[PDB]
């Protein structure tokens, strides 16, 4: 499950920059490494555990696209 | 034991190695001989001391000569580099452990070696030292012979006083061509000039306090010149400007790059001076001060002008002088290159977005059975992306370009046969309206680039103003500005990716310069150069079968150039522009030349580069925004080849090979190198002819495919991969890896990759070709993810992927399944998007098998 | 008519260049060398009245700006409005190797000469 | 322009790995963190 991982990763930060976190140096520094990590990893685990760190770096900004709706 | 010697007798010579403290050696004739040598020669200061005792006794030496020193870093190999360590060690450079360290050879991974390799520098500028007052006594005693590298041990004293024959006293000439020669690579390397820096060129007292306003140090250059190059037997001009030739301008130019690493670095780049337009005061460049070419002073100076005219106008925009003048003093503390200013009040910072991927093919390719977890055909290519320190974190790999003294007796030699492989091309000056310029949307540089692009200016001028700002920049000096940004691209790797805007005063009169020679080059096909060849319709078999012209026992060859377009020493980015411009010999003379030279080498080679908000200084290496950068390349590309053979020529016994013709083609060839100052017209032709036999290049911008005879190179009569590594290192201050290197025993199966491409022999209508093919990685890599202009238009989606099916064809004759089932998925996908919206249609495969027929070159 | 609007432009940028530079200073600097011609990497150097400093992490600040002002290019510099790379100001008495974590570096110190 | 957040979300259902769908689950009502998981929360 390489190739799926990896696209939800890049689509995740797709996302992420269009909710203007660019503005944090520290935060999109953070998101960017661990975008770099996913896309070069060869193995899923670690894959995973920064997968859900970044989705929850996504998630915890509230006011972004509704959630309960979905 | 193996110690390296600089040889040259009636029978062999070279530079290799051969077999052979209170050093003792033992005939008659040669003991007088060189007693009464000695015994003339023995109170000057700068020879070892020497004993009578049949046997000559050679007292208080060093353990290795300096000969060992400027062999071992001259062929390094990390595999077999013990006699570098022995004398690194040894005078207290580093510590033995040292070498546990992964990379500790290496000049970009641990930059630390440079810091020990200067430990060296000040035991070698003594050398140097003692070389004059060695010299000067022989002079005096009235002594002619070879001074050799072998002859100096590490502590500078000499020894073996029997080459020379007496004369009569104070006529003595020593002949120092060899000696310098082959030692002015290792002076940059452990930084020999260090000590000048200081008052007294004492290494425990403070830094002169240069004065700031000073730029010129002609004086101070030809005092350097003279104390430690006193008897090299050439006429040294400090300003290139008087150059006869520019076999001059590179050998002048070579000393110059030593010399300025002493003086401050505030003291180059353009120079200023106040003007005055209608009475309101400027400050515009009115010369420059070049590390290689000296100070130039522009001709056309004018002062209290009424009015400024476009081409004027054009002139002192580009110039920094008012941009730097005007700005604030900028510390930058993430880069260790030097900052003239910053041109805004606050920082920029600028970062690489993702990927934007494309959910569509993917979900398509999946359903035809892709990305099943476990197949051969995966994706490895991505956008990566990139945060705020990018750029500058970028910039500062020009922290891998150092200043680089070449070989001048070899460079000079190489220039020669390089220029024998452009003797097939036509070119030279053309005027404003013969100029056609594809690409016109290309970036304008800074500040030009904040009106527009290239076309625009080339619109508002006519041809006239094109044709004056030609003829100015053939008598002055136009120090314009770069803008380096950053570029988004697929690949493996998340290393950042940068394009540089060149001025556009330097463009314009650039092509006016090259374009009839770019031109010449780019149409012809079955050259060693192979630029412009479309490797449609055949072109990739006609390039490979050239390649394999008449090698007796071919086999293939590839390498890399670890970061070329970073470390490239700008020694041979000036011999690469003056190779360029040798076709100007009706259309220009010798000073309008120069001023041509000194135009790139302000422009293209050391300009000011505007990265983030501020203003830097570029060290050196190329430029990817200039035109003839891949040009250049190229050029760079074929030296470092002829390198590699004239050290693998040159540095293998004459006396072990079996052949008669190589042997005397090994010997004349030192001769052209450290003797006969003239060019040797005729032996010039011998040696392109050799290795145009053995050792067939197809060469493009810096990358190469060589088609050699396999036997001549086992045995060291040609360029193997060794010798690449050697010359790299020596040359560009980088360790080329043989794991990025390849070689293919049989040409059956082409080259293993060139340009990025791989090649199969495949039969088309009872007949075998090769048809290039890509990695099926980078081909699903560009379809999964795309830059986001493609969203607006389902067109540009379409041309996409027709380009991509075009490419994949090829790859239905691989014997692997899933990579032809690559190419089929594409033409699918191309057949779906068509819908959705005889062998000239896309969607169809016989219009892509047209693409690699001969029989049709239609485009 | 587009070379007439690059003409105005260029002279726009230019005349504006100037209102920028002309000074004492630079006019002292141009008379004090042998024929008015001076390298241009010394002008801003010994005659710009802003510095900006870039740092990337808390040693360097260590190294480079303690206390209130500091000496460099031969003279003493005052620093005032330091500033984060979110561009939000920073106050002197947060620059701390405690505090160091919390800070977007690199930093953006300004200075006056003084 | 929300379509992406949609297509994102899709996808995840598509991975249904237990630790997204266990944190979009427990953001669906609105309970969701503040700070980067490392390698705190509300309610
Ligand atoms: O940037 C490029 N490719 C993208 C991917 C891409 C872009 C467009 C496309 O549909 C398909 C894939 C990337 O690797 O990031 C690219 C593509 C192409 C290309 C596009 C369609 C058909 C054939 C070639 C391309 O031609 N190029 C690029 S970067 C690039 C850099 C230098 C270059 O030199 C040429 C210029 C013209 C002749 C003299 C030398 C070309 C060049
Ligand atoms: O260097 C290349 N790519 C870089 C990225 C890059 C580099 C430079 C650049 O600005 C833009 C992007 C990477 O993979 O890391 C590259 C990629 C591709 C490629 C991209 C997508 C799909 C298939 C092939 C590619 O096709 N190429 C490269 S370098 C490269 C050099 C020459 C070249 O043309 C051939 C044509 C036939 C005669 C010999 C010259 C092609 C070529
Ligand atoms: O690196 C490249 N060019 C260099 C050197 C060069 C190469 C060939 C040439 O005569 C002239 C100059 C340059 O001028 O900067 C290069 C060139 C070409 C090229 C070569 C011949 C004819 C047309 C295009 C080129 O096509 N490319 C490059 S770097 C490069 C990167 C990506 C890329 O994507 C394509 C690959 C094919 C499928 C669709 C996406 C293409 C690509």
């Amino acid at each position: 499950k390489m190739s799926d991982v990896k696209c939800t990763s890049v689509v995740l930060l797709s996302v992420l920059q269009q909710l203007r976190v660019e503005s944090s140096s520290k935060l999109w520094a953070q998101c960017v490494q661990l975008h770099n990590d996913i896309l070069l990893a060869k193995d899923t685990t670690e894959a995973f555990e920064k997968m859900v760190s970044l989705l929850s770096v996504l998630l915890s900004m509230q006011g972004a696209v509704d959630i309960n709706k979905l | 034991v193996y110690r390296a010697f600089d040889i040259y007798n009636d029978k062999v010579a070279g530079f290799a190695k051969f077999l052979k403290y209170f050093v003792v050696k033992r005939t008659f004739s040669n003991y007088q001989h060189e007693e009464t040598i000695y015994n003339l020669l023995k109170d000057c200061p700068a020879v070892a001391k020497h004993d009578f005792f049949p046997h000559i006794s050679r007292q208080r030496l060093t353990k290795y000569t300096m000969a060992d020193l400027v062999y071992a870093l001259r062929h390094f190999d990390e595999g077999n580099c013990d006699t570098l360590k022995e004398i690194l060690v040894t005078y207290n450079c580093c510590d033995d452990d040292y070498f546990n360290k992964k990379d500790w050879y290496d000049f970009v991974e641990n930059p630390d070696i440079l810091r020990v390799y200067a430990n060296l520098g000040e035991r070698v500028r003594q050398a140097l030292l003692k070389t004059v007052q060695f010299c000067d006594a022989m002079r005096n005693a009235g002594i002619v012979g070879v001074l050799t590298l072998d002859n100096q041990d590490l502590n500078g004293n000499w020894y073996d006083f029997g080459d020379f024959i007496q004369t009569t006293p104070g006529s003595g000439v020593p002949v120092v061509d060899s000696y310098y020669s082959l030692l002015m690579p290792i002076l940059t390397l452990t930084r020999a000039l260090t000590a000048e820096s200081h008052v007294d060129t004492d290494l425990t007292k403070p830094y002169i306090k240069w004065d700031l306003l000073k730029y010129d140090f002609t004086e101070e250059r030809l005092k350097l010149f003279d104390r430690y190059f006193k008897y090299w037997d050439q006429t040294y001009h400090p300003n290139c400007v008087n150059c006869l030739d520019d076999r001059c301008i590179l050998h002048c130019a070579n000393f110059n790059v030593l010399f300025s690493t002493v003086f401050p670095p505030t003291s180059f780049g353009p120079l200023v001076r106040k003007i005055f337009v209608d009475g309101v005061p400027f400050v515009v460049s009115t010369g420059y001060h070049f590390r290689e070419l000296g100070v130039v002073h522009n001709q056309d100076v004018n002062l209290h002008s009424s009015r400024l005219s476009f081409k004027e106008l054009l002139v002192y925009a580009a110039d920094p002088a008012m941009h730097a003048a005007s700005g604030n003093l900028l510390l930058d503390k993430r880069t260790t290159c030097f900052s003239v200013a910053a041109l805004t009040n606050n920082v920029a910072f600028q970062t690489v977005k993702p990927g934007n991927f494309n959910k569509d093919f993917y979900d398509f390719a999946v359903s035809k059975g892709f990305f099943k977890e476990g197949s051969s055909v995966e994706l490895k290519h991505f956008f990566f992306a990139q945060d705020g320190n990018a750029a500058i974190s970028d910039y500062d790999y020009y922290r891998y370009n150092l200043p680089t003294m070449c070989d001048i007796r070899q460079l000079l030699f190489v220039v020669e046969v390089v220029d024998k492989y452009f003797d097939c091309y036509d070119g030279g000056c053309i005027n404003a309206n013969q100029v056609i310029v594809n690409n016109l949307d290309k970036s304008a540089g800074f500040p030009f680039n904040k009106w527009g692009k290239a076309r625009l200016y080339y619109d508002s001028m006519s041809y006239e103003d094109q044709d004056a700002l030609f003829a100015y920049t053939k008598r002055n000096v136009i120090p314009t500005i770069t803008q380096m940004n950053l570029k988004y691209a697929i690949s493996a790797k998340n290393r950042a990716r940068t394009v540089a805007g060149v001025s556009i005063c330097s463009t314009m009169t650039n092509r006016q310069f090259h374009q009839k020679l770019l031109k010449s080059i780019a149409a012809t096909r079955g050259a060693t150069v192979v630029i412009g060849t479309s490797k449609f319709y055949g072109g990739w078999h006609n390039m490979l079968k050239t390649v394999y012209s008449d090698v007796e026992n071919p086999h293939l060859m590839g390498w890399d150039y670890p970061k070329c377009d970073r470390a490239m020493p700008n020694m041979l980015r000036i011999m690469a522009s003056l190779v360029l411009a040798r076709k100007h010999t009706t259309c220009c003379s010798l000073s309008h030349r120069f001023y041509r030279l000194a135009n790139e080498c302000a422009q293209v080679l050391s300009e000011m580069v505007m990265c983030g908000g501020s203003l830097y200084v570029k060290p050196g290496g190329t430029s990817s925004g200039d035109a003839t950068t891949a040009y250049a390349n190229s050029v760079f590309n074929i030296c470092q080849a002829v390198t590699a053979n004239v050290n693998a020529l040159l540095s293998t016994d004459g006396n072990k090979i079996a052949d008669k013709y190589v042997r005397n083609l090994q010997h004349r060839l030192y001769e052209c190198l450290y003797r006969n100052r003239d060019v040797d017209t005729d032996f010039v032709n011998e040696f392109y002819a050799y290795l145009r036999k053995h050792f067939s290049m197809m060469i493009l911008s810096d990358d190469a495919v060589v088609c050699f005879n396999s036997t001549y190179a086992s045995q060291g009569l040609v360029a193997s991969i060794k010798n690449f590594k050697s010359v790299l290192y020596y040359q560009n201050n980088v360790f080329m890896s043989e794991a990025k290197c390849w070689t293919e025993t049989d040409l059956t199966k082409g080259p293993h990759e060139f340009c990025s491409q791989h090649t199969m022999l495949v039969k088309q209508g009872d007949d075998y070709v090769y048809l290039p093919y890509p990695d099926p990685s980078r081909i699903l890599g560009a379809g999964c993810f795309v830059d986001d202009i493609v969203k607006t238009d389902g067109t540009l989606m379409i041309e996409r992927f027709v380009s991509l099916a075009i490419d994949a064809y090829p790859l239905t004759k691989h014997p692997n399944q899933e990579y032809a089932d690559v190419f089929h998925l594409y033409l699918q996908y191309i057949r779906k998007l068509h819908d959705e919206l005889n062998t000239s249609r896309y969607w169809e495969p016989e219009f892509y098998e047209a693409m690699y027929t001969p029989h049709t070159v239609l485009q | 008519d587009k070379r007439a609007k690059v003409t105005s432009a260029m002279q726009t940028m230019l005349f504006t260049m100037l209102r920028k530079l002309d000074n004492d200073a630079l006019n002292n600097i141009i008379n004090n060398a042998r024929d008015g011609c001076v390298p241009l990497n010394i002008i801003p150097l010994t005659t710009a009245a802003k510095l900006m400093v870039v740092i990337p992490d808390y040693n360097t600040y260590k190294n480079t700006c303690d206390g209130t002002t500091f000496t460099y290019a031969s003279a003493l510099w005052e620093i005032q409005q330091v500033v984060d790379a979110d561009s939000k100001i920073v106050q002197l008495s947060e620059i701390s190797m405690d505090n160091s974590p919390n800070l977007a570096w690199p930093l953006i110190v300004t200075a006056l000469r003084a």
